[PDB]
């Protein structure tokens, strides 16, 4: 009795950094996130008149 | 004391004693974050900000 093949999948994966939804984020990434708690960046925003 | 005159002491005992030594028992407990222990020792040894 024969054994005529012996087949399997090979998963690729395009990462973040190659798809089009990065054209809707910057990405900045960080050496240890861990470090900082909470981000609270305050802008002072003028308006014209 | 030497002998002589008048002067009779009960010559010179010699003890052998063994004493114990008692353990003492200290505990203490170091938290680190492991944040630094990270960012400060890395496989890429690339100076740090």
């Amino acid at each position: 009795e024969a054994l005529l093949g012996v087949y399997t999948n090979v998963v690729e994966f395009v990462k973040f950094l190659e798809t089009a939804l990065a054209a809707a984020c910057v990405n900045t990434e960080f050496k240890d996130l861990r470090r900082m708690i909470d981000g609270k960046i305050q802008f002072k925003i003028s308006m014209p008149t | 004391i030497a002998h002589g005159d008048g002067r009779r002491p009960n010559k010179q005992r010699q003890y052998i004693v063994m004493k114990a030594c008692n353990k003492h028992h200290i505990g203490a407990e170091i938290e680190l974050a492991a944040a630094d222990i990270e960012l400060l020792f890395a496989e890429k040894e690339t100076p740090l900000d």
